[PDB]
């Protein structure tokens, strides 16, 4: 992923 | 940075063989004083063009620039430092800085405005200034050390964290439905641990190698 978790 | 300390404390718990016990007895490895105060709790690998941003679960932002230089602001909003590649340290702030930060800062602003509006907050159920020094990713995790010696691995797939405390000489994970547990790890090589967290143990070793080959 290019972010933490949503 | 405390990391060949939490490389002996990772080498003697697996050693141990944590989850080939006659009976595991994890919870009583656990240690609630042991807690930590700092994890990242949000992170936006840009890194393609600017570097890696991230949020402490105490609202500070931050920001590790591709150039190897760090902005950190303070969750009163408007206290920035500056950490240099060298390390030199600088405090300012939003409203009285120099030109020579303006990018930077409009860079960290940005960071904040998304990470503060978008993705979950980790570890937001627990009640608890440094910076980043190195980060990583691999194929099945983001790796990120902090100032103070703690580091922290973030699982992809299962959405399992581990936040490593040398000082401590404590581990603290948190599960897949989020539950956040803080455990000594010599109590964890006393009493072991079950095969996941045990995996994800072995694969902190491997992870505290890669920092210190770096
Ligand atoms: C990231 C790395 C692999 C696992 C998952 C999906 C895809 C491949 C991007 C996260």
């Amino acid at each position: 992923p290019l972010h933490s978790t949503m | 940075c405390h990391l060949s300390d939490m490389l002996q404390q990772l080498h003697s718990v697996n050693a141990s063989k944590p989850s080939e016990r006659g009976l595991v007895r994890q919870e009583e490895a656990e240690d609630p004083a042991c807690i930590p105060i700092f994890w990242v709790s949000k992170w936006v690998d840009y890194s393609d063009k600017y570097g890696l941003g991230y949020q402490l679960c105490d609202n500070s932002v931050g920001v590790l620039f591709n150039d190897s230089t760090r902005l950190i602001l303070y969750n009163d909003g408007d206290s920035l430092q500056y950490i240099e590649r060298d390390g030199t340290e600088s405090y300012l702030t939003v409203s009285s800085h120099p030109n020579s930060l303006m990018k930077k800062i409009t860079l960290l602003k940005y960071f904040r405005n998304y990470m503060s509006e978008h993705l979950l907050k980790a570890g937001a159920n627990i009640t608890p200034l440094p910076y980043l020094r190195t980060w990583f990713r691999t194929r099945s995790a983001i790796i990120l050390h902090l100032s103070n010696g703690s580091v922290q691995i973030n699982f992809f797939q299962d959405h399992t964290k581990l936040i490593l405390c040398p000082l401590m000489a404590a581990v603290t994970y948190i599960d897949e439905k989020r539950d956040f547990r803080t455990y000594r790890l010599s109590l964890l090589e006393e009493y072991g641990c079950c095969k996941e967290l045990a995996s994800r143990l072995r694969y902190a070793r491997t992870m505290v190698d890669k920092l210190l080959s770096s």
